Parts: structure tokens; C-alpha cells; sequence
């Protein structure tokens, strides 16, 4: 591990420190349609020309994304995903940008989300759940021996793919930060309560929010949900968690130490960081290596009825790409 | 029963994040 991780950091800070940029353009790319929406731009499944391969171009809209104040946390999520490289996170091929845009061509992820496989069929067993979560926490320790924070973990942006594993997208939160942090952001259901009291905060917060996946995943439902998010935050702050009557002991036990409203008490948090959880009785039958390796039987597999096919994912309405005549936002994004 | 409460409920679609 410890030897591992060493390396990964190196390979990590060279990137890091030199990034790439400007590795393509959009006319090497066939538009083929939307495979998802965000606040900035819409993820369209794309052609490379060139290659023949399918990839999933994130568009991100210039001035949208000055008007919302993301200008930063999106030059981190470039920053960053150019530069990480792990099992269960997407990669990103190619990115660039043009008069009115910002684009990160990522790998496409067939399987589709986590969230409409979930959410249609219910809820996970949980040795279906416990796979999941295992990918979830080597890849949190990898991303946090970086000395990076991932801050937005949800059932939206894990991906699953051919071979059945995970692979986590948008980094848009994403951020590089030895101490602590302020920014209030993330997914209302998945907010660590630090972030609710505006107390500032660390990767602690991300293991919060893995409590909030594995119960998620377990019972088909949030450990808290209301119709507002401010009821929301509300029941998140009171330190009071229901478990469903079939969550096995070991999982309400390792639950309970997971959504610790003390990070004084919180796994991962600890002395033992990672390891309170690696060793955890409800993953005593996981084989972290095997899992790391893509060696363990994936649950799920979803079938595609060959390359291109986009029947793990919704419709969504098709909106032209318009690119200005004029620069727009230049100066803020010259790093992209 | 809880899973009910959770499909009557409006946030059991795909949840945005918050930016603010
Ligand atoms: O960019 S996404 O991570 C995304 C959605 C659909 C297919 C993808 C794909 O296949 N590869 C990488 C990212 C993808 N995204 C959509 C915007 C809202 N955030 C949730 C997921």
C-alpha cells in the first residue's frame, strides 16, 4: 500500500505540476447525442473520428460558468483529472476549449449510473453493495493520499462498465487542499454536517458520504431524505439515523461509525485512517487486492447491445452547439 | 413504510448539487 501509494504520488505531481491542455479539437469528433445534463453544459456521447472510439465529451459553457462562480472549482476539476490515474476513475482523453467553450472528452462508461440501475431495481443485497463500496473507499484512499478531496459522492456519478466495476466521473468539486476548506457545496443528502454548520472541514467528509452510499445502496433510500433540502440539513445535524429492520448487525455497526457526527469518533478519521474501515468486520470477505485488480466476480454486469449503444442511459433534448464568434471569458480560463 | 414515503417524496430523481 504505503509503497504504492508513493508511487502514485509522483506520477500524480508531475502532471499536477505540468498539465496538459489543448489535445484536440472539436472537429475530430462525430456529436452523437446527450448522455446526460449538468448546471454548465451537457456530457454527449462523441466519435474521434480519427480513432473510431466513443467518448463522453463534457461541455462546459464559459460564461454559465463565471456567472455561477465555478470558474475555479472547474480549473480544478481539469487540473485534477488530468493529472490522477486509478483503477475505478474515469479518464480523461483529451480537453480543450474554443470561443465559448470548455470541453474534457472522458472515456465513455456504457454501464451507465449507478442511480437508474439502483434506483430501478430498488435497492442492492449487500454483498452487491459491499463491492461497491470497497471500490469506493481503495479510491478514496488513493485521491486523499493526494492530498485531494472529491466532495461530491452520489449513486449520479459513479458509472459502472463493461466489465461491471465502478468509475467515478465529475470532479467538479474536486479540490487540492493540504489543511482544511470552506465551500459550502456537494449533494444536499450527502452533506458531513461540518459542511451544514459552515465549521470547515477535510476528507473527512468524504467518508461521511460513503456512509451515505452504503446505506443508499443497502436500503434503496438516503438515511436522510425530506422534500426540501433544509429539512434535509435538518435531520443530518440531529444525530439520528434509522436503520432498515434487514441491515445486518455488522453493517448498521460500521453505518454507525461512518455517519459520526463527532469527527473525533468518525472512520477514517483516525489514527488507523483507512484501515478502521479496510478491516471492519462487514469487509471481512472482501479481498482488497483482488478487488483492486478487477479480479473479483462483478455482481452486474450490464450488456450493450454493441459500441455506441446508449440504452443504459436517458433521453434527453438534443440543444445545438453554438460557439461565439467573439473569445469570451479568455483571461479566466487560460490554464484550461 | 419508509421505501413508500421515499418514492412519494420529489427527490427521487437525479439531485443537483449546490453551488452557493
Ligand atoms: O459528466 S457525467 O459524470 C457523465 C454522464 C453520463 C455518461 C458519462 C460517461 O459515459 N463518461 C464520463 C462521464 C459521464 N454526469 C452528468 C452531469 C451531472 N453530474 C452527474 C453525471
Amino acid at each position: 500500500v504505503k509503497e504504492f501509494l508513493a508511487k502514485a504520488k509522483e506520477d500524480f505531481l508531475k502532471k499536477w505540476e505540468t498539465p496538459s491542455q489543448n489535445t484536440a479539437q472539436l472537429d475530430q469528433f462525430d456529436r452523437i447525442k446527450t448522455l446526460g445534463t449538468g448546471s454548465f453544459g451537457r456530457v454527449m456521447l462523441v466519435k474521434h473520428k480519427e480513432s473510431g472510439n466513443h467518448y463522453a465529451m463534457k461541455i462546459l459553457d464559459k460564461q454559465k460558468v463565471v456567472k455561477l462562480k465555478q470558474i475555479e472549482h472547474t480549473l480544478n476539476e481539469k487540473r485534477i483529472l488530468q493529472a490522477v490515474n486509478f483503477p475505478f476513475l474515469v479518464k480523461l482523453e483529451f480537453s480543450f476549449k474554443d470561443n465559448s467553450n470548455l470541453y474534457m472528452v472522458m472515456e465513455y462508461v456504457a454501464g451507465g449510473e449507478m442511480f437508474s440501475h439502483l434506483r430501478r431495481i430498488g435497492r442492492f443485497s449487500e454483498p452487491h453493495a459491499r463491492f461497491y463500496a470497497a471500490q469506493i473507499v481503495l479510491t478514496f484512499e488513493y485521491l486523499h493520499s493526494l492530498d485531494l478531496i472529491y466532495r461530491d459522492l452520489k449513486p449520479e456519478n459513479l458509472l459502472i462498465d463493461q466489465q461491471g466495476y465502478i468509475q467515478v466521473t465529475d470532479f467538479g468539486f474536486a479540490k487540492r487542499v493540504k489543511g482544511r476548506t470552506w465551500t459550502l457545496c456537494g449533494t444536499p443528502e450527502y452533506l458531513a454536517p461540518e459542511i451544514i454548520l459552515s465549521k470547515g472541514y477535510n476528507k473527512a467528509v468524504d467518508w461521511w458520504a460513503l456512509g451515505v452510499l452504503i446505506y443508499e445502496m443497502a436500503a434503496g433510500y438516503p438515511p436522510f431524505f425530506a422534500d426540501q433540502p433544509i429539512q434535509i440539513y435538518e435531520k443530518i445535524v440531529s444525530g439520528k439515523v434509522r436503520f432498515p429492520s434487514h441491515f445486518s448487525s455488522d453493517l448498521k455497526d460500521l453505518l454507525r461509525n461512518l455517519l459520526q457526527v463527532d469527527l473525533t469518533k468518525r472512520f477514517g478519521n483516525l489514527k488507523n485512517g483507512v484501515n478502521d474501515i479496510k478491516n471492519h468486520k462487514w469487509f471481512a470477505t472482501t479481498d482488497w487486492i483482488a478487488i483492486y485488480q478487477r479480479k473479483v466476480e462483478a455482481p452486474f454486469i450490464p450488456k450493450f447491445k454493441g459500441p455506441g449503444d446508449t440504452s443504459n442511459f436517458d433521453d434527453y433534448e438534443e440543444e445545438e452547439i453554438r460557439v461565439s464568434i467573439n473569445e469570451k471569458c479568455g483571461k479566466e480560463f487560460t490554464e484550461f | 413504510t419508509t421505501y413508500a414515503d421515499f418514492i412519494a417524496s420529489g427527490r427521487t430523481g437525479r439531485r443537483n448539487a449546490i453551488h452557493d
